[PDB]
RNA sequence: AGCUUUGCGCAGUGGCAGUAUCGUAGCCAAUGAGGUUUAUCCGAGGCGCGAUUAUUGCUAAUACUUUUCCCAAUAC
């Protein structure tokens, strides 16, 4: 987020500071809905940080006042922007892993959003029609 | 109800840690009255964690409902 | 809630509001009207003649 | 005309415990069940039997190939 970067990159004399990522969300949404929204937004910013920057401004007004960090947006539009953000994360995962986004299961999407997924090397062996042979 | 009963019978970290036993690190035989009684990685300075483990409140012994009404 | 948190929370609160609305309309469909309360009190206080 | 008490229903929001919940065309019981303390005193259920995940219901987790077209003269 460019506020954090503009602060830290041009700061000296190390000092503690306090923020709040639930800008005005707690007035209308719960705590672990705010956390899930934050996780989605942060995963997106980890994915692109520029496409999600455009998604975070669905209009050109997009009043992100200096009083807080996230744009002042309504819950009904929050649902739509969350859908677009989820689509972005899935599209990037599919692009990088050559998978099909429609083929992902529910728990697959949950694991994609939360953390990461385990691979499978060739050294991992599952050693755990009939052709008769005379010997 | 299922969550509470599973948490009560669940294997707590302190009870999980008493299940283990170090390999080749011989413990002193505390508790004369019964040899073979040994805590696991509870305090043996083996491979556990730095801080002491905490008692789970769900394992605290409680009395019955009929016993309470008689009390 | 991991996938669409705001939509899920809105659905949950819609269910909560539906339950509260059902409770309140059940209370309202029985609530005694002011005319009915008055006539009830008057009839209870009248009949000892 | 509000305020408020008791009991009973319908709900809603919570909290607590799964060694207990329910049944009783079985028996006994305020014409007295049970009495360890407070006994010339207290005052209700008790016993036997039965069901059970120690109340009972749901919901979900534990998967892909049927089809249907073909070679030929500007000639004794």
């Amino acid at each position: 987020v460019e506020k954090f970067g503009d602060l830290i990159l041009k700061a000296t004399e190390p000092q503690m500071v306090l923020f709040n990522l639930y800008d005005d969300w707690l007035k209308t949404i719960s705590s672990y809905t705010a956390f899930s929204r934050l996780i989605l937004i942060l995963r997106a910013l980890h994915v692109n940080n520029d496409r999600a920057k455009v998604i975070l401004k669905p209009d050109k007004t997009t009043i992100t006042e200096p009083h807080h960090i996230w744009p002042t947006l309504t819950d009904e539009e929050w649902i739509k922007v969350e859908v677009q953000l989820k689509d972005l994360i899935l599209a990037d995962y599919g692009k990088k892993n050559n998978v099909n986004v429609a083929s992902l299961t529910q728990s697959e999407i949950r694991d994609i959003i939360l953390g990461m997924e385990i691979s499978a090397p060739s050294q991992q062996r599952q050693q755990i029609q009939l052709t008769a042979t005379q010997t | 109800r299922y969550r509470k009963m599973k948490e009560r019978l669940g294997l707590t970290e302190i009870r999980k840690q008493a299940n283990r036993m170090s390999f080749g690190e011989i413990e002193e035989d505390a508790y004369q009255e019964d040899l073979g009684f040994s805590l696991g990685h509870l305090g043996k300075s083996g491979s556990g964690r730095v801080r002491q483990t905490q008692v789970n409140e769900a394992t605290k012994a409680r009395i019955s409902k009929t016993l309470q009404r008689t009390l | 809630a991991v996938q669409d948190p705001t939509k899920v929370e809105a659905h949950v609160r819609a269910q909560m509001a539906k339950r509260q609305k059902a409770h309140e309309e059940a209370n309202a469909a029985r609530k005694l009207t002011a005319e009915q309360r008055k006539v009830k009190k008057i009839k209870k206080l009248k009949e000892d003649i």
